[PDB]
């Protein structure tokens, strides 16, 4: 695979990286308390266009909104906060030298503990944002306007009753599955027999009901991702733990006698891969949900795909040489 | 089964995998990677390493500048193939699919020979080797395609199959014609050291009247051998080769070739050639002697030329359903059991076993680009031979390959347009694969975004049309280009966005005394009705389109309708009251008594909401000098119109 | 006769002929192109290959030979010659660049550049945002350009600054521009209007406006008849062709259907202007013959316009054309160019 | 008053070539162009100077013939007319000028020689005789021959009704001058075709005997 490279000049450990929706911009965040934005030229280069302090803690993620909401970023922190940022044309004030044209429009503060992950929602819901934290809660916020990004109503507190490490929204634009969010847990206790939990917005009760819990994931979880839906009658879910896992979640059709309750799933494991010989620290999907990537303590990003028989295998190993 | 080797290992420079963890994310053709190391100086004088970000593009070939010729020409040929009729009878259609195959071969050839001249023109031997490597890949593609064409598309019958396989070797083992030029260009062709090697190689390619003409230069130079060289050359004219214009049976060819063999071996028993061992070897070769043919291995550059030689001199009536055994047995004898076969040998063997699915599998492992396998599998569904069987995810094997290839064209800045057509012929998953890519095309210009919108509007991708139009409306709102912002929110048909752009124009008016556009508000037409606030923007310009341009009772009832609506901003209600002063104090009563009460009802729900709070600051006084003057002129003019209205209205209840 | 297609492994957004020497008897020998939608876009000079010859060793030298190139920044939105050695181009970056050919070297260079000719603004700081420059027209020594910023600029090939700027001549995109007379231009927009501007006037507001009746058809291209300053042709978002006499009200005189899509260029023939040519996002290229000037007849079912598709098939989009004497060239999204030396045989 | 000297910077013409196309072609009545054709119609019979336009342009007549051929005649059928007769009143006064210019011209060998003239320091060929220009435009499949032969068709196609119609007498004259032009070609054709054979000039021309057998684009017979 052909590589270009960039010196990132973060003054401590980088914790995350994320692309814009077009792959024309990227964001990165660090223990130096900064976020940086880097933009891809009409010559094939990349340049650092903003590099500013975001928070008081170590920054644990960075994420973009969909561009029908313009140019908006979110970041989560060890100081127990999350923050929302807008890119503005022409505001940048020499009266306050060395501030960014990426302005903080709000700070969310309601988590009792470090905010471990943050994700914007599937755009068909609205301008919505989820965060999770080590108080064992996921929190969901809504902006009632797309311009007044200072104002965000906290609509849901979702109780995992185990610490939260990561979150994934379900990427179903199809109006035949209700809104869904999956949650992973860093909990090292032997008492909690499952470390992944799944919630469904149920119109009949108007709150995120706990539909399922993965009783085969006994082991701590570091990252979690639903696969983008090529029309499938079933969902696919990747998990990062002591090994890589790929689950299927196929909705059980309700009989016309099971009203008011959430849905339920015919659930399988399609794959479980030890091959990192080490823990797994991210899981992210290609745009069509046909290829998974995952990293570990083996210094390899490993690529995974279905063959024509839906037998999932490793297909590539991207690894450093140290020269 | 599939993927039972090691998973393809990319090495990243500088990155120190030997303990260091990594983070990554996915873009349209590139994946990011970043390393978790930061070197906080244990006292050594060295520069501390910053962390590094890496941009890892998909490996697959689409950025090679010459191969863009191959991608556009094979899109023209692919669209020429997806426009063939299925009722075209199995003689017209088979001839037309053989043309489509030979069209695709012509593009591989016309990209390879361009790249060969570019490899010669390469002013650095590093770059010349990078082009020469891709020339060998295009050669391997046209070698495999020429075989797959003969076996699966033209489907050569017993007899003609050997003619097809001789020129299959000849069109690729071009070494012989170059060596022919060196030998023939010399002052004495029969005394170039390679002359006898070339005479043998022409016989190994079955080029027997060309071999006769080389043997004539020994006969012209050597009056001692010339008589025997002419017996050899005349045996090279009695060989029964099949002629396509000739009405014979295979058994006739067979029985004539059996006489020719019984006559060639006869000249070996009377020892006719034991005065020149080269001519004695040529007789054994022409008799199908598998030992003498293996003594010629340093004149047989590959095992499949050895196979075709062995068929020419040992089985001229070979059939497709015999052929596997000769292919394997020729690979066995050429490799000898101390060498393994290369990936090309595994593909060519599977083609001689006729396993199209093993051929497709090993081509998907030996060739870096889906381009080959996708176009070959598409053409073999046009022949109806395939895993047109459904896969576990609904789509078929032709579709599964086209989806990875179309996603590979969307991974490049230009080729995404071709990638749309390569998604439209994928019936189970093509549309949804397109709908996940199409919103992610970089919209640098409104003109580029029109091409993408047109593609979505043609295909009725209506929430993606809304998305792209709102991305364009938000490009325009962040740049304050209110005419593009309104026109794109009108194409999106989003009433909240149309209200939000109206809630720029109505402030932009108060921030100036005038709008930043007029023609855009006048030419709203039927699209004015996309919200209440856009209807108010259009109708307050329409009130301002009676003030230079028309009359008064039309304007007054419009002004009161604008005011009494939930749509007029209350920071402008003092203005809309001031705008009534030139209509109230007219000699003609223009507002009725009933309408004058609603104007006062609006002045009261403005004034009865001032707070009674005291004392700080001094500079505030000098618009309350003016506000009280506004309010008193309004009380006085509204009371004066009301009195004139009651007298005019109550007299029309009294005659 | 037949038309000589060439793949060039870049989408061609624009093509233009090199202007011939006044009083020469040459055909059009040389053309220039600009590209779009690459990782790297370019501007290139080409000769028409010579189909008249073979020499002893049988080589086909009849290719459209590349003379020289230069790399661009952004997409090449519009392109025009300025004299017999200089070229002007627009950009998606809002830049405008003048280039120079070097016949003694076979190279291109920059001659002058306006890196911030077009740009969007914001609330109170000169941190401007990139606005695509959409069209360029030359009147040597003078040059005019339009863009997404709704700006009109007047530039000069002896001056570094703007000679005049007009910000917000529309609240929408301006697409194309032409000279009616030396100080007097016409522009087209996202609304479906023709706006006329006189640089002699000390206000920034338009000297005259024309439109369609109410419903909005964006107008992507414009040309003005070589022997009639008052006759204008425009192309729509729908594939309509509109002929205007700018002195006779607010509407077109003649309205014709030309394509099943967005029409990207329209041109009158530079010596034969009762002939017209057009290209489009419907994948076709057409010639029109009409020999009052026939373009201004209000009944094309009495007076003739006889109409020919020059391409033998529909390709990916045809973005551009140019026509000089008997020669015609076009450029496409099929990463390809099409050329003829002869249009009248 | 007709602009013979068109300046390379000048984007609009001047004189009657504007007034015909911007004033008369807006009124649908054509008094100025008909009076200009009548002015040239006298000034051919009192003759024109051979040096007409010298030093300002190449000498000779063809810039006036370009206006009458390419701006008047080839556009007389694409204009609209308030006077349904004036479509024929315009045809009479232009075909009269062409008839006179072919009546009084007799071919000579120097018509087939390219005479050069110095013009402001450059060497430029003179405008050939207006009768040579008329012979060359009638001895080819020209738009002028289309308009002549499809005037002879249009003439019979009115007359075979035997009816009265507006401007009839001007159509009968416009047919008379059209016949007399083709007859003057046939009466001078052989001399024009042999002076071309002696001079060896690189032109092509076809006998009018044979062009009259060309496929009429209206009826799609040889019916001229």
């Amino acid at each position: 695979f052909v590589a270009r490279s960039i010196a990132a000049d973060h003054k401590d450990l980088i914790h995350d990286v994320s692309f814009d929706f077009h792959g024309r911009r990227m964001a990165t965040c660090s223990s130096d308390q900064s976020v940086k934005v880097w933009d891809k030229s009409e010559s094939g280069d990349w340049h650092c266009t903003a590099s500013w302090k975001t928070h008081s803690g170590s920054v644990w993620r960075v994420t973009w909104a969909h561009p029908e909401f313009g140019q908006v970023l979110a970041s989560c922190s060890f100081d127990r906060t999350a923050a929302v940022w807008e890119e503005i044309v022409g505001e940048s004030n020499d009266k306050l030298r060395g501030q960014s044209h990426w302005v903080k429009r709000t700070t969310l503060v309601d988590s009792r503990t470090s905010v471990t992950d943050v994700k914007f929602a599937p755009k068909h819901m609205g301008l919505m944002l989820a965060t999770c934290s080590a108080d064992g809660i996921v929190r969901i916020y809504e902006a009632p306007d797309v311009m007044n990004l200072s104002q965000w109503s906290l609509q849901h507190e979702i109780s995992c009753k185990l610490s939260c490490s990561c979150i994934s929204w379900n990427p179903s634009s199809s109006r035949a599955h209700s809104p869904m969010i999956a949650v992973g847990s860093d909990d090292s206790s032997p008492n909690a027999m499952a470390k992944v939990q799944i919630f469904e917005y149920n119109e009949n009760t108007r709150k995120y009901a706990k539909a399922e819990t993965l009783m085969t994931v006994t082991d701590p979880v570091h990252d979690i991702a639903f696969a983008p839906n090529l029309g499938r009658s079933f969902h696919i879910l990747a998990i990062a733990t002591k090994d890589v896992r790929i689950f299927t979640l196929k909705p059980v059709r309700k009989e016309l006698t099971s009203s008011g309750g959430p849905t339920k799933f015919e659930i399988h494991i399609v794959a479980q891969f030890d091959n990192h010989n080490s823990q797994v620290w991210r899981v992210s999907w290609n745009i069509t949900g046909t290829v998974l990537a995952s990293s570990g303590d083996d210094g390899c990003v490993r690529l995974w795909k279905a063959n024509y028989m839906d037998n999932w295998k490793c297909t590539g190993i991207l690894k450093g040489n140290g020269s | 089964e599939e993927l039972d080797g090691e998973p393809t290992v990319t090495l990243i420079p500088g990155v120190n995998s030997k303990k260091n963890q990594m983070y990554f994310d996915w873009g349209p053709g590139e994946m990011l990677v970043c390393e978790t190391s930061f070197n906080k100086k244990e006292k050594s004088e060295m520069v501390p390493s910053c962390p590094f970000i890496y941009i890892i593009r998909k490996d697959v070939d689409v950025y090679s500048q010459i191969l863009r010729k191959l991608f556009n020409e094979s899109h023209g040929i692919f669209l020429g193939l997806q426009r063939i009729d299925e009722e075209l009878t199995g003689k017209s259609r088979k001839s037309q699919l053989v043309r489509v195959s030979k069209n695709y071969r012509s593009v591989i050839r016309a990209c390879m020979e361009e790249m060969h001249q570019v490899a010669i023109a390469a002013k650095d031997p590093a770059n010349g080797r990078q082009f020469s490597s891709q020339v060998s890949i295009l050669s391997a593609m046209e070698l495999i395609w020429n075989l797959c064409e003969i076996l699966f598309i033209e489907v050569a019958p017993a007899g003609p199959l050997l003619l097809h396989l001789l020129d299959w070797v000849r069109l690729h083992v071009c070494e012989v014609d170059s060596l022919s030029a060196d030998v023939l260009g010399s002052e004495n062709p029969s005394k170039h050291d390679s002359f006898w090697n070339l005479v043998t190689i022409l016989v190994l390619q079955g080029r027997l009247d060309e071999a006769r003409q080389m043997l004539s230069k020994e006969a012209d130079a050597s009056p001692a051998s010339a008589g025997i060289c002419r017996i050899m050359g005349d045996l090279m004219r009695t060989m029964p080769i099949l002629s396509p214009g000739n009405t014979q049976t295979l058994t006739e060819l067979e029985l004539k070739w059996q006489h020719w063999h019984e006559e060639c071996e006869r000249y070996l028993q009377d020892s006719t050639f034991a005065t020149s061992p080269h001519l004695e070897s040529l007789l054994k070769i022409m008799l199908g002697d598998e030992a003498a043919l293996l003594e010629q291995k340093e004149l047989l550059s590959n095992w499949y030329h050895f196979l075709v030689t062995r068929l020419l001199y040992s089985n001229p009536t070979v059939k497709p359903i015999d052929l596997h055994y000769y292919a394997q047995s020729s690979l066995d004898l050429f490799l000898g059991g101390e060498s393994s076969p290369e990936p090309l040998d595994n593909i060519l063997l599977a083609a001689f076993e006729f396993d199209i699915h093993q051929v497709i599998k090993e081509c998907s492992i030996a060739l870096s680009n889906w381009w080959f396998v996708a176009h070959l599998t598409d053409l073999l569904d046009h022949c109806k031979l395939l895993q047109s069987h459904n896969l576990y995810f609904g789509s078929n094997m032709r579709e599964f390959l086209l989806l990875e290839y179309a996603s590979g064209l969307f991974a490049h800045p230009s080729l995404w347009q071709l990638g749309v057509d390569y998604f439209d012929y994928c019936p189970e998953l093509g549309r949804v694969s397109l709908e996940l890519h199409i919103e992610r095309i970089p919209l640098n210009t409104e003109q580029k975004a029109l091409k993408v919108l047109r593609i979505c509007e043609q295909r009725q991708m209506t929430e993606q049309v809304r998305s792209i139009c709102k991305i364009l409306a938000m490009k325009a709102v962040r740049n304050n280009r209110l005419g593009s912002a309104l026109s794109w929110s009108i194409r999106a048909k989003d009433a909240a966005f149309a209200t939000l752009v109206s809630d720029r124009f109505l402030r932009d008016y108060c921030e100036r005394g005038c709008f930043s556009d007029l023609d855009l508000i006048d030419n709203l037409g039927p699209a004015m009705m996309l919200s209440d606030r856009l209807t108010f923007l259009g109708k307050y310009r329409e009130f301002h389109r009676m003030y230079g341009e028309k009359r008064f009772a039309d304007a007054a009832s419009l002004l009161l309708s604008l005011m009494t609506s939930r749509i007029a901003p209350r920071s402008f209600w003092m203005t809309l009251l001031t705008d009534a002063l030139p209509l109230l104090e007219q000699k003609q009563v223009i507002f009725s008594a009933e309408q004058t009460y609603e104007l006062m009802r609006c002045l009261e729900d403005l004034t009865s909401r001032r707070p009674v709070h005291g004392e700080s600051d001094t500079e505030q006084l000098q618009d309350d000098d003016i506000e009280t003057t506004k309010v008193e002129m309004l009380r006085l003019s509204l009371a004066r119109n009301l009195a004139r209205a009651i007298i005019r209205e109550g007299s029309l209840e009294g005659s | 006769e037949e038309i000589y297609a060439k793949f060039v492994s870049q989408k061609i957004s624009k093509t233009r002929w090199r202007p011939l020497p006044p009083g020469s008897l040459q055909t059009a020998e040389t053309f220039a192109t600009g590209s779009w939608d690459n990782e790297e876009n370019y501007i290139s000079l080409w000769s028409i290959g010579d189909f008249g010859n073979l020499d002893s060793d049988g080589g086909f030298e009849g290719d459209h030979q590349l003379l020289c190139d230069i790399r661009h920044h952004g997409d090449v939105m519009d392109l025009q010659f300025f004299d017999q050695e200089r070229i002007v181009a627009a950009s998606s970056t809002g830049c405008v660049t003048v280039f120079l050919h070097h016949p003694n070297n076979q190279t291109l260079s920059v001659n002058q550049q306006w890196t911030t000719a077009h740009y969007h603004t914001g609330p109170g700081s000169p941190s401007y945002s990139s606005a695509p420059c959409t069209g360029v027209v030359c009147n040597n020594p003078e040059i005019v350009t339009v863009g997404e910023d709704g700006r009109i600029n007047l530039f000069r090939a002896d001056h570094k600054e703007a000679v005049r700027t007009i910000d917000n001549a529309d609240s929408s995109t301006l697409h194309a521009v032409t000279f009616l007379r030396t100080p007097e231009i016409l522009t087209v927009n996202s609304i479906g209007q023709l706006k006329i501007w006189d640089f002699r006037q000390q206000g920034n507001e338009p000297s005259q406006i024309l439109s369609l009746t109410g419903d909005r058809v964006p107008l992507h291209c414009v040309d003005r008849h070589p022997n009639q300053q008052h006759v204008v042709a425009t192309g729509g978002q729908d594939g309509m062709l509109s002929i205007w006499d700018v002195r006779q009200g607010t509407m077109p005189v003649s309205l014709l259907k030309a394509h099943e899509a967005e029409m990207w260029e329209v041109h009158f023939h530079p010596s034969n202007p009762e002939h017209l040519f057009t290209c489009s996002e419907d994948g076709s290229l057409w010639h029109w013959d009409a020999s009052i000037s026939s373009w201004l007849s209000t009944d094309p079912a009495k007076d003739r316009i006889e109409i020919t598709s020059l391409l033998p098939s529909r390709s990916l989009s045809v973005n551009t054309l140019d026509v000089l004497g008997p020669c015609l060239v076009c450029g496409t999204d099929a990463e390809a160019i099409y050329v003829t030396r002869h249009l009248f045989s | 008053i007709l602009q013979t000297v068109r300046i390379p910077s000048q984007r609009q013409a001047i004189g009657i070539e504007v007034e015909l196309n911007e004033i008369e072609s807006r009124c649908e009545e054509y008094p100025l162009t008909r009076a200009f054709c009548q002015l040239i119609s006298t000034l051919v019979e009192s003759s024109f100077p051979s040096n007409l336009g010298a030093g300002l342009r190449p000498p000779g007549f063809d810039p006036y013939l370009q206006f009458l051929r390419d701006s008047v005649f080839l556009r007389f059928r694409t204009r609209a007319y308030r006077r349904a007769a004036e479509k024929w009143e315009v045809a009479e006064v232009v075909l009269e000028v062409f008839y006179k210019l072919l009546r009084d011209y007799e071919p000579q060998l120097e018509d087939f020689v390219d005479q050069f003239v110095e013009l402001q320091g450059e060497e430029i060929i003179a405008y050939k005789p207006p009768g040579f220009s008329l012979m060359y435009h009638l001895l080819n499949e020209s738009p002028m021959l289309e308009l002549a032969l499809s005037l002879l068709e249009e003439g019979v196609k009115q007359l075979d009704t035997y009816a009265p119609f507006p401007g009839k007498k001007h159509l009968e004259k416009a047919v008379q001058h059209c016949l007399a032009l083709l007859n003057l070609t046939l009466q001078k054709e052989n001399l024009f075709m042999d002076l071309l054979r002696e001079s060896q000039l690189a032109l092509i021309v076809c006998p009018l005997e044979q062009l009259l057998q060309g496929i009429n684009p209206r009826t799609k017979k040889a019916d001229n």
